[PDB]
This record gives C-alpha cells, sequence and structure tokens, in this order.
RNA sequence: GUCCGACUUUGUGAAAUGACUUGAGAGGUGUAGGAUAAGUGGGAGCCCUCACGGGCGCAAGUGAAAUACCACUACUUUUAACGUUAUUUUACUUAUUCCGUGGGUCGGAAGCGGGGCAUGCCCCUCCUUUUGGCUCCAAGGCCCGGUCUUACCGGGCCGAU
RNA sequence: GCCCCACGAGGCGCCGUCAACGAGUCGGGUUGUUUGGGAAUGCAGCCCAAAUCGGGCGGUAGACUCCGUCCAAGGCUAAA
RNA sequence: GCGCGACCCCAGGUCAGGCGGGACUACCGCUGAGUUUAAGCAUAUAAAUAAGCGGAGGAGAAGAAACUUACAAGGAUUCCCCUAGUAACGGCGAGCGAACCGGGAGCAGCCCAGCUUGAGAAUCGGGCGGCUGUGCCGUCCGAAUUGUAGUCUGGAGAGGCG
C-alpha cells in the first residue's frame, strides 16, 4: 500500500520525459465506450470457443464437402504482432493502454505510430482492453479492417484522437518538476495574500 | 523486434529520458521492499529472452539486492599479521563480479530452483539491483520442453556456486577466446602453475 | 533591409545564391564591377602562415584590367599587346605619387633598376609587384596575356580576409559558380599546417551595392 | 528562436549529423570525457559547443530513437 | 580508524554573479593627418533624381595607406532569444536521515461559543476557544434518545460536523 | 519379417529481396588483487560510457593510413 | 462496493512432487597464511600453496571462435611430447617464468534470442476416465499474448523457380 500510492505522486515530482505525460491526456469515456461497442462484433475467441470451432469446420468440410468459411475479421493483439502491423501500415487504428508496469514497453507505441503517421489513441485501462480479448493484458489491440456498416462510426474514432491532439508534439516538462503539493499550496496562498495586501496599500494611500 | 528493440536502446542511456525517470522511482520502492521480491513480469523482456525466457510454468524472475562498494576483510583495528603488502580492507576488491554474487545469494535461499542467468536492473548509491532467472527442474514443463531440458541434468545442479553461469564465466577471465585469455580457459589450475 | 534579410550562419549552396543568377538582382551598376569572394581564414600575421598564390581562373572575367607597367626596350613593346597605355620608366613617377588605379601591378626585370625608387609608396594599397607575388618575369608578353584573360593574385589581408575576383555580375550563372570553386581548392592547398579547424571557415559572396550571403 | 538562428527543419539536419560524427571519433581514438574538452575548441563553436555538452547530458534521445529505430526497421526490409 | 575534498547518491528553483551562442545597438580611441586612414571585399561609381543639379569619393592636404556605397570587421561597450554554462548563496517535499507509537483524535475548511482589530454591516485580511477544571472516585458495551426501511423479531442513519 | 513414412516436409541446383547477429555490456580511467605479460595478463569495485555498411582482435603507450582476422556480451554436448 | 474473465498482492498441517546433511580420494569454485628462501629483512620468495568455506558426478571442468596467425594460411575443447628450463619478469638480488606454432592421442557436432501461427495458443501443467504406460488418448478446469508452439543461429538462413 505504501509504495503504490507514492508512484503516481512522484511522476509529478520528477521531471517527466517528452514521451510520457503525452499519456495521462487520455481518450474520453464517451468515446471509449462506443469504441468497445464496435469491438463487441470483433471480439477474439475464448479457449472453449476456438476448440468448438474446429469441430464445426471439420464436420462441415468432410461430410458436406463445402468450400471453406469466409475470412475471419477480428482485432489483432499482442505487442510484437501489433507493432509489425504499424510498420506495414496494415493497422488503421490501434488502441493503446495507458498503464503497463514496464513503462519502457509502451512509450514506443504512440511514438512509432506518430512517426509513421498512422493514427493511434491512448485509452485508460489495460484490463479494459484485455476483457474484450478474454485474456489478461492485451496492451494493444487494433483494427486492420472494418466492416462497411461499422466504417461510418469508425471515422468518429479516427477524428477523436485529433480532437485532443490536433497539435504538434508537446514535449511536456522544459525543466519543471512538481505538480503542486498540499502543504506548499496552503503556504503559497498565505504568502501571496500578504504580498497582495502590502502592494495594494501602497497604491491606495 | 518491437518494443524489445526500443527498450534495449533506452537502457543504453541510463542517465536519460524514460530509462532514468521510471527506474529512479522504482529503485526507491525497492529500498522499502525486502531483498526477496519475486515478480511475475520481466523488467527487461528483451534481455530475459536473450538469456533464455519461455513464459510457461516453473519459470520465475526474481530480484536480488547486493550492496555497492569494495570489499570487507574481517577484524579491522586488529589488522592482519603479515608483511604490509597484504594490509588492506577497503583497498582490496572481490574478484567476483556482483552479477555472480547476486546469483550465489539467490541460489542459497532458493535451493529448490536453479539459476539460469541474471541481468542488471540498475543501482542507487549503496545497493545494486539485479533480476535473476531461475527455472525449476522439478516441474514437468521444463522436462517436456527440449530447449531447456539440458538444465535438468544433475551436472548443472548448483552451477552458480561453481561459477559456470554467464556471469561466472566473465569474472573467471573466459570473456576472451584465445591468446592473452589463454591462462584462464579450462582451468586456472589446469597446468597447476608447474 | 539589405542587412536584415540575409542569414550568415545558415549554409546556402553556390548554385542558389552568391555566385549565381541571383547575383544579377543585386547588380544595378552602370559599369561591370568585379565581384569578389571573402573567406575568413584562421590565420596569423606572418607571410608563411598567409594564403598567397596566383592562380589562373578557368573561365574568363570578360574584363580588360589595367595593370600599371612602366618598362623599357622590348619589354615595353610586349606591354602594348595586352595593356591600354604603354609607359616608359620616366612615367612611373605618376604611379609613385598618389595615382594607383589598377587591379595589380607588374614590372619587368629590365625595368627593375628604376622601380626601387617607387617602392615605399606602392606597398601601401598592397598592389605592389613582388617576386613573392610573381609579377616580375622576363616572359613579359606571356604574363600580360594571362592577367588580361583572368589571372588573379591572391593575398591574405591585415585582418585575415582572403580575396580574389570570381566573376563579374553580368556573366551567366554556370560560369560564376566554377570560378568560385577554383579559389576554394587553392585555399586548402596553400594553407599552413599550423592553422586550426577548417581553412575555409566561412565563405561569403557579395556585391558592392548588394549585401553578402554565406555560401559553403 | 535562436540556437544558431533561423529555421527548424533546415537546422535539425545539420545538427543531427554532427552528433554521431563526434561519437565515432571519440570511440575510435579512445579516452572519452577529457578528449571531448580538447575537441570542442578545435570545432566550429556555435551549435557545436552546446551539442557536444548535450552528449554528456542526454543529447535529445527519444527523438533520436524514433528516427534510428525507424531506420533500423528499414534495415530489415 | 579518523579527518578533509570530489564524484555517484540527487528530486525541485531562486537570484546573485562569471561566461558562450546568435540577434540588435551606442560607437570605432596606433605618427603626422580634425577624424571611421581602426580593417575588408569592392571601387568609377553609390544614392536622390534625373532638363538640371547634389551628399562621397572626384579634388584639397598628409603619408606606409585617403575617405562614397551595401553587408561586414578588432577594439571601447551593451541588450532580446532560447536558455546555455559555471561559481557560490537560499528556499520547498519526494530520495536519504532522525524520532515518535498496543501509526489516536493530524491537517484544511466549516459547525457551534466568543474576543480583539478601525470591533464600522458580521469583519473575513486575525487571536483564543470548540462536551473533561477545587474536590487519592470514576470516563469501558462506538448510548440513552431522535429518525427511516421494518408489525414485533431485526437492520441502517444520527446522537458524536 | 510387417507397415513405406511422398506427392508432405526437408536436402541439393539456380535466381532475388534481405540478412534481423544478445548493453552499464563494449571500451576507457582509477584503485586493489593477480599475471612472464612488460605506458596495465586476467580479474574485480567505483566512475564515465557506445554503435550496428557496425563491432572486437592484431604481446610497447599514441594519432594517421592500410592490410589481415573473427563475430562476443545466451545455451547444450561424448571421447581422449 | 460487489470490479464475471482478471488486474495486484496475501493464506492453507493445502494437491502431486522437490531442498538441507554426507562423501569430500579425485574434481569444480571461493577465500587465503606464515615458517622458509634471499645466509639479515620489507619488495619478492614460499604460493595465486597449506589451513578456512560450498557443490556435483563416475569422471568432473572445458567446448564449435568477437581464436591463432601473417601463411599455396592453421582451425571447438582436453591430455601427452616439445617449445622450456626458454621469450619475459626480478632489492635485474635470491629467484621467478608461460604460451603460440610443430608432432602425437582422441575426435562430433549443435539450438535458442533477434524477420510472420494471426485462418484464429496450433503449445503446456493439473484433475478425471480408459490404456499395453520414464509414456499415450478422450474429456473438463487452469496456465500463457509483458508471448507458448516455431522456420532459422552466422558455417548461415528466410523468398521464388525447377
Amino acid at each position: 500500500v505504501r509504495i503504490q500510492r507514492q508512484r503516481r505522486i512522484l511522476k509529478q515530482r520528477l521531471k517527466v520525459p517528452p514521451a510520457l505525460n503525452q499519456f495521462t491526456r487520455t481518450l474520453d469515456k464517451n468515446l471509449a465506450t462506443n469504441l468497445f461497442k464496435m469491438l463487441l462484433k470483433y471480439r477474439p475467441e475464448d479457449k472453449a470457443a476456438k476448440k468448438e470451432r474446429l469441430l464445426k469446420r471439420a464436420q462441415a468440410e468432410a461430410e458436406g464437402k463445402t468450400v471453406e468459411a469466409k475470412k475471419p475479421i477480428v482485432v489483432k493483439y499482442g505487442l510484437n504482432h501489433v507493432t509489425y502491423l504499424i510498420e506495414q501500415s496494415k493497422a488503421q487504428l490501434v488502441v493503446i493502454a495507458h498503464d503497463v508496469d514496464p513503462i519502457e514497453l509502451v512509450v514506443w507505441l504512440p511514438a512509432l505510430c506518430r512517426k509513421m503517421e498512422v493514427p493511434y489513441c491512448i485509452v485508460k485501462g489495460k484490463a479494459r482492453l484485455g476483457s474484450i480479448v478474454h485474456k489478461k493484458t492485451a496492451s494493444v489491440l487494433c483494427l486492420t479492417t472494418v466492416k462497411n456498416e461499422d466504417k461510418l462510426e469508425f471515422s468518429k474514432i479516427l477524428e477523436a484522437i485529433k480532437a485532443n491532439f490536433n497539435d504538434k508534439f508537446d514535449e511536456v516538462r522544459k525543466k519543471w518538476g512538481g505538480g503542486v503539493m498540499g502543504s506548499k499550496s496552503q503556504a503559497k496562498t498565505k504568502a501571496r495574500e500578504k504580498l497582495l495586501a502590502k502592494e495594494a496599500a501602497q497604491r491606495m494611500t | 523486434m518491437g518494443a524489445y528493440k526500443y527498450v534495449s536502446e533506452l537502457w543504453r542511456r541510463k542517465q536519460s529520458d524514460v530509462m532514468r525517470f521510471v527506474q529512479r522511482v522504482r529503485c526507491w520502492e525497492y529500498r522499502q521492499q525486502p531483498a526477496i521480491v519475486r515478480l511475475t513480469r520481466p523488467t527487461r523482456p528483451d534481455k530475459a529472452r536473450r538469456l533464455g525466457y519461455k513464459a510457461k510454468q516453473g519459470y520465475v524472475v526474481y530480484r536480488v539486492r547486493v550492496r555497492r562498494g569494495g570489499r570487507k576483510r574481517p577484524v579491522p583495528k586488529g589488522i592482519v599479521y603479515g608483511k604490509p603488502k597484504h594490509q588492506g580492507i577497503t583497498q582490496l576488491k572481490f574478484q567476483r563480479n556482483k552479477r555472480s554474487v547476486a546469483e550465489e545469494r539467490a541460489g542459497r535461499k532458493l535451493g529448490g530452483l536453479r539459476v539460469l542467468n541474471s541481468y542488471w536492473v540498475n543501482e542507487d548509491s549503496t545497493y545494486k539491483y539485479f533480476e535473476i532467472i531461475l527455472v525449476d527442474v522439478a516441474h514437468s514443463a521444463i522436462r517436456n520442453d527440449p530447449r531447456i531440458n539440458w538444465l535438468c541434468k544433475p551436472v548443472h545442479k548448483h552451477r552458480e556456486l561453481r561459477g559456470l553461469t554467464s556471469a561466472g564465466k566473465k569474472y573467471r577471465g573466459l570473456r576472451g577466446k584465445g591468446h592473452t585469455h589463454h591462462k584462464a580457459r579450462p582451468s586456472r589450475r589446469a597446468t597447476w602453475k608447474r | 533591409m539589405s542587412k536584415l534579410q540575409s542569414d550568415a550562419v545558415k549554409d546556402a549552396i553556390t548554385q542558389i545564391v552568391g555566385e549565381a543568377r541571383e547575383k544579377k538582382r543585386k547588380f544595378t551598376e552602370t559599369v561591370e564591377l568585379q565581384i569578389g569572394l571573402k573567406n575568413y581564414d584562421p590565420q596569423k600575421d606572418k607571410r608563411f602562415s598567409g594564403s598567397v598564390k596566383l592562380p589562373h581562373i578557368p573561365r574568363p572575367k570578360m574584363r580588360v584590367c589595367m595593370l600599371g607597367d612602366a618598362q623599357h626596350v622590348d619589354q615595353a613593346e610586349k606591354m602594348g599587346l595586352d595593356y591600354m597605355d604603354v609607359e616608359s620608366l620616366k612615367k612611373m613617377n605618376k604611379n609613385k605619387k598618389l595615382v594607383k588605379k589598377l587591379a595589380k601591378k607588374y614590372h619587368a626585370f629590365l625595368a627593375s633598376e628604376a622601380i626601387i625608387k617607387q617602392i615605399p609608396r606602392l606597398l601601401g594599397p598592397g598592389l605592389n609587384k613582388a617576386g613573392k607575388f610573381p609579377t616580375l618575369v622576363s616572359h613579359q608578353e606571356s604574363l600580360e596575356a594571362k592577367v588580361n584573360e583572368t589571372k588573379a593574385t591572391v593575398k591574405f589581408q591585415l585582418k585575415k580576409v582572403l580575396c580574389m575576383g570570381v566573376a563579374v555580375g553580368n556573366l551567366s550563372m554556370d560560369e560564376k559558380q566554377i570560378q568560385q570553386n577554383i579559389q576554394m581548392s587553392v585555399n586548402f592547398l596553400v594553407s599552413l599546417l599550423k592553422k586550426n579547424w577548417q581553412n575555409v571557415r566561412c565563405l561569403y559572396v557579395k556585391s558592392t551595392m548588394g549585401k553578402r550571403v554565406r555560401v559553403f | 528562436g535562436t540556437k544558431r538562428v533561423h529555421f527548424v527543419r533546415n537546422l535539425i539536419r545539420e545538427v543531427a549529423g554532427f552528433a554521431p560524427y563526434e561519437k565515432r571519433i571519440t570511440e575510435l581514438l579512445k579516452v572519452g570525457k577529457d578528449k571531448r574538452a580538447l575537441k570542442v575548441a578545435k570545432r566550429k563553436l556555435g551549435t557545436h559547443k552546446r551539442a557536444k555538452k548535450k552528449r554528456e547530458e542526454m543529447s535529445s534521445v527519444l527523438r533520436k530513437m524514433r528516427s534510428a529505430g525507424g531506420g533500423a526497421g528499414d534495415k530489415k526490409k
């Protein structure tokens, strides 16, 4: 409990590099939730679901003699997989977790996307993304393709990131460290008030 | 590859950017915590995998804390009897690297697991931190994996204490390969200084 | 606004600016002025640390350039081939006095008996002939032909500026840029070992009416 | 505004080139820190004073990693 | 061992005071010559205009060199920019350090008392308070009560901001 | 002696686009220990600190130009 | 609050199993003297030895070059012969002091990380049933995308064509 509370506070106190603090400026809750509704269609298979599918396909192809199923469209996920898609420019949009314990891992992800000029978005909750995949940490998931029906509302999501970062690269702390400290804020108010009273009284009389 | 490439490049530059920022905060947390912290995530996933990482049961990553400094030689102010060329306490240094020291100490506590290799996860000013790969021999998955089944072998039991680890090779002068390195190779005691 | 517009520190290219088509815009002059090249050379006061040579420039200046020559005998006949106004040894006193309307100065070996009288006076604008700045030769006709064509003298100055004509503004851009480039090669060749960090430290092109712009 | 003077992208190309040149020279002629101190005087002395000192600080490395890592990605294609 | 310094350790910044990039200024200080002749490219033209005609060369004068015009350029000397870089001083809470506990009643605001300040309209810009007082007892059942779901049974809230 | 494991996978021949090749490690300074190793043999601590048409090595420190030679910083493996 | 999965971190006299000590001849590491020698003695010698400590096996360590070299180049590792009683080092005193090549013995070569399963974690542990069982099969939970299975390992290799 001691260490976990300190970690967020110390992010402010030390100067935070240009790659970070681009984070914390996260996607809106309204935008995030409607994104997940699109992903409701695309959700990846469970352990049971994949195993089940094999039985259906095996039966159909052997007995029915039917030609193979339609090409599956799902979100693609996992660090090494998704990052490769950014390079090839296959991914239209990637959704990137705010969190992740090795912060070194995830600084690369918006950085690479920005460099190649592929739109990305940073949403809060690594767990929230992970729920969709029905696993653990996804870290990233992305849409390489989208259905024609989903395409219209998908445009809103693409716009969404450049409706909180239609900006050049703000490289946060020039030298600044701190963020405001509870005791210091109270002290500053008292000091300011004394100064203001003195200054005003010279002009007045 | 992916972020594996990026994190490697970050960790070159200890004093700079994300690498300094994140790890500086984390090493302060480590001081508060014991010298036994098992973690379920690798700090460096790049160098876990370049020292042998398969994520799969029986595999663990673990943190070791071993001090910074020189050497301590017992009984100061009651100093050694002998000619003054060997009089020294802090003048002397260990000839083991601290990467291997972390392995020996970790293996002492975790005798039911066997050290593969170890790597560096920074320092402060009085403690030096390492994360060490230990992988069980007693769990089934290692035996039924043919890329790590060599570890199971009785010969590799407590290999860290015998200095046969990656770290143990480097301090033993096996860093080179040919001439000049020649007096280290199969043993320092090979010719036995005859 | 001529001062304000140009940025010295940025390194422009020869083709774009300086010795280029762009120079013509700076040229409004009724006469063809020669446009000259500056270089800021890490250098010392000494002659041997100096960058001194005479190079012949590949493409002409297209200028007749008046040298001051007072000479006698067959040397005087040779002078007439490539110089406007033949002069005898008596006439050198006019040049000695004050008059110094000439790009560089040349005298013959035959003439050299008389030239010693003039010598303090001619030194001051730096135009003076010398064996150091080879303008004293028996091959009088050959040398006068060369200087008229576009042979130039290169001499380091008292505050370490280096100089040579590198065209007239009227020339086409292609001619002008190669004329700059020959000087740069000579500067590196001549340059003393003792000098530190890049002998052509800065290179500027100018016009007399116009501003200067840095070219590298 | 200043740091040299005038422009952004044009300035960056030159400055970006200067830093690995200095790094290679120091590595392949040994020494390191104190040889850099001699080296700066025997250098142009505009961008170079600040840039060389920045190497012994950070340099500007996240920006460098994007370009170098992207180039490394094009060193696989 | 002890002492002393440096560096890691070490996060945050004030202003003093050294200095560097550039950028923009007042100027331009060696003999005679008034003096920008400080020195450079360049030089019969620069500039306003052109019936015409002028500033400065052209001349006058001195001498090693003579003066226009547009960059520039030592040296006397200064200022924005982004800060950069270096000395010391000084201050904050997060490293570290010390100590306090069967981590207790902390801090900030407001309830409620009430005072002092100009006590003026309360008086904020403030100071005391904020359930216990002589009186070798005693302060324990988070309490009786109030109040709501809830027949009683039984659960909340409040009493105790 | 029974299944022939084949039209798979790999091997070979030829062709292209690539070649991803392990960091506080390299390397260096300083100190101690050790070495025949001598302007540092290996080793370690501390301090500084990289790069990938790159890097290391080449028994005297150094710059310069060449040439030669391998490909670390992961790991197994009988025999003598 | 309750956060299905899970995230992060605790607890079972917990489910199936595992560790200590010995041996310590010989071996692999660590750590480390002095007597002695120099006719004294400190640098040096003894000795990178004895003592101290840990850990395996029938052998162990080593191991397919970031090597040796300077050649019509040798070619993982070990040991013997030789180099060698020598280059070198050393109050250049006492002493200290090996390797490279050459010959012989024995021989043996390899896989991961770092290019893509993405038509889908194809992989694995456990419980459970059956089985001819250092295993195999069906079934169900669980592990693992902060990456299992994997082509491929520098001698290379992945594509393509035949």
